[PDB]
């Protein structure tokens, strides 16, 4: 272990940096907006068969089968989206707002 | 059947539409869209399976 | 096999005085690094106001659990322990100890005391320490909390109201506490009420599983204790239905995803309840100093 | 110069405010690893520091 | 005592030696914890027996010694045993994920789906078989797994069982899939069942009143979804038990403080009871994983 530290010896600023080029993109400006689902899992509706409608009609699925790792998401808050099989436009953000 | 037509509608349920009629109910832009169910029924513009 | 602690922040000489009574104590770090920040030690990560006991204590009972042995100009020279060599340790816990105690570490319930810790903190930062309690005491403070997790939800009649205020108040050798209730604002925390609805529904499953199972291994070979499992069984429904609808029916067919997905369910629903049945005892005293401000400990674990 | 662009936005009560908030997405159990962009936006507590 | 000297009745050639020199820091099994020992019984060789029982090489695999595979010269192996509490390093080949903050066990191995069948040492006949070194999370999961295999599948016919262990052998755990080849029941799985029934008989008897209605309360005040799922599991299982109602709970009578204390401490022995089937004490707990997940630091 090397136990080194920084003092300023230079009063107001004396380093600069500069944002200078673009290598590339990391996202896609992709459009999949925020599946909520995932950022709310505990939230449901009141009624039962609404709530099975919603899901179906939106097409987000329910957790079958009862986990260590359900109830790990629903406490802590895990990894809920599973990564894509293909992704050639890279990493994907959406979000929305009223 | 053409006198037992009431005969069918004497039980009282609900019956399940096809999957054709799930299928015409959707707009062209939102056919292709993920949500669409219907898209391992179609597999040949000439036959429906 | 020493671990290295720094701080990023600036800190006076009063705060290493009002530091180094803490000389030798146990911390949590959550994994071994050679040289650690220390916005990693201590419970300060990890609560919050929303997660409550029973996450600190799971995250605590996998947490690494590190004494302390010296105090620098910045760093802190921390020291892991190992198995069966002695140590000495601090009774920093609220209930003093007496030779041949087994000791257990679980997390504090002062959160944010009128002590603050005797004022050891920093910015948006204060350096919060578990309480090493004695083993039976440690079992005993879980089942109160949990059956005062129990009755958060009937609330609204009074007797309920002076049985959890027979709940707070704890009886120890020379040590009594107010135990704070982990219902806030009408409100279970969401820890307490997934593990007490887990061991309600665990008890629900048995007992209408057991029937089933009991002849499903009764019909091989018998013995005196399946009959008096049967006849057990037999008296809590002698007891039980004496107002429910006669014919209930239940039938002897039942079809197989049933109840596979109900052992299942069981068996998930039991496994997230070990972290507070099993109580992993971690230290034993040889020898007491005076005044019982700290012990000679042999590590266990 | 104008007192508020969206109205169901810049209130202290509004969707977006309590949809948002860390505060308030921690009151109603909030799943902390997924990140969103506006959060940044309404969070007020940074902003205030 | 300590450091357990083994041999070979056979020579080793220069690719046995070789393949021998990459084992090292491996754990193996050794039955008598004896000083002067003998090839045929080291490993699990002379114990594994296909079509007799996965929980029989269990239950002797944890009555087993353990020991760790070190400096081999020629016709000589050194194995030591691992002291308690010492830091050692282990070498596992099981395909299976490490971590550097979970606990191991150590079960008997399972084919992983290539079928290699080739774990690198063989004497004529006699070949090696080593044992799983396996994570925590994963071992209690395939224990219990096997303990729902022997509990449900009795006095059934065989394409329901089937249907049942087709999905029920494989385990996904970390972008690994494994499948139980054995899970033939035994006199000794029968008393597992039967310590199993008695414990949550025990805990059917004496849990409490209100524990019994408790998530019918929570049913009734709130709505989450694994409250959902969980009022549908309880709700399907009240409809199997019986077609009426089941009726609101009020204020409950017998509210004693120092009997929810002994009737749950006596509660909370019993699912100890219940659990030591399937809960394994650890054998070893990680300080290091190498990042090529071979080797770890594991201090026990």
């Amino acid at each position: 272990t090397q136990n080194i530290n920084t003092v300023d010896m230079g009063l107001g600023y004396t380093s600069n940096t500069c944002v200078a080029y673009v290598n590339r993109v990391r996202t896609d400006m992709g459009v999949r907006v925020q599946d909520l689902f995932r950022v709310f899992p505990m939230n449901v509706y009141r009624h039962d068969e609404v709530d099975r409608w919603i899901r179906h009609a939106a097409g987000v699925e329910r957790p079958q089968l009862l986990d260590t790792e359900t109830i790990s998401m629903l406490t802590f808050g895990s990894m809920s989206e599973r990564n894509a099989a293909a992704t050639v436009h890279g990493q994907k953000a959406a979000c929305e707002l009223i | 059947a053409a006198r037992r037509i009431p005969h069918f509608y004497r039980v009282r349920r609900e019956v399940p539409r096809t999957v054709n009629e799930m299928k015409q109910d959707f707009v062209v832009t939102d056919f292709y869209k993920v949500g669409n169910i219907t898209l391992y029924t179609e597999l040949h513009p000439f036959f429906d399976f | 096999a020493n671990i290295f602690c720094t701080f990023d922040h600036k800190l006076s000489i009063a705060d290493v005085g009002k530091l180094t009574k803490l000389v030798a104590a146990v911390v949590p770090i959550p994994q071994r690094l050679h040289l650690i920040k220390h916005y990693q030690l201590g419970l300060h990560q990890f609560v919050d106001h929303t997660r409550g006991y029973v996450r600190l204590r799971g995250l605590l009972r996998n947490m690494t659990l590190t004494l302390m042995r010296r105090v620098e100009g910045n760093q802190i020279l921390l020291h892991v322990p190992t198995h069966g060599l002695l140590y000495t340790v601090l009774n920093t816990g609220p209930v003093t100890w007496e030779k041949g105690d087994a000791l257990c570490v679980l997390p504090p319930l002062f959160h944010g005391p009128l002590a603050r810790e005797n004022l050891l903190t920093l910015g948006q930062w204060e350096l919060v320490l578990p309480w090493i309690v004695p083993m039976p005491l440690a079992l005993e403070i879980n089942q109160r909390l949990l059956i005062m997790g129990l009755f958060s939800l009937d609330r609204s009649y009074e007797e309920v109201k002076a049985a959890v205020q027979q709940l707070q108040t704890i009886t120890f050798r020379d040590a009594t506490f107010t135990i704070p209730d982990p219902v806030i604002d009408q409100h279970l925390l969401i820890d307490m009420k997934t593990a007490c609805l887990s061991m309600s529904m665990v008890a629900n499953l048995a007992s209408e599983l057991t029937m089933t199972y009991v002849r499903k291994l009764a019909l091989e070979d018998s013995s005196m204790l399946l009959v008096k499992c049967q006849e057990l069984l037999m008296r809590l429904d002698r007891e039980r239905s004496v107002g429910e609808p006669r014919t209930p029916a239940r039938p002897q067919h039942v079809s197989p995803d049933d109840e596979i997905a109900r052992l299942s369910a069981l068996f998930v629903m039991l496994r997230q309840l070990d972290d507070l049945i099993r109580e992993q005892v971690v230290f034993t005293v040889c020898d007491v100093s005076p005044d019982n401000k700290s012990a000679t400990c042999i590590f266990k674990g | 110069f104008a007192a508020t662009h969206n109205p169901w936005a810049s209130q202290a009560g509004c969707l977006s405010d309590v949809l948002y908030n860390t505060r308030h997405r921690e009151r109603l159990g909030y799943n902390s690893k997924f990140y969103s962009p506006c959060a940044q936006y309404f969070n007020t507590e940074e902003i205030i520091a």
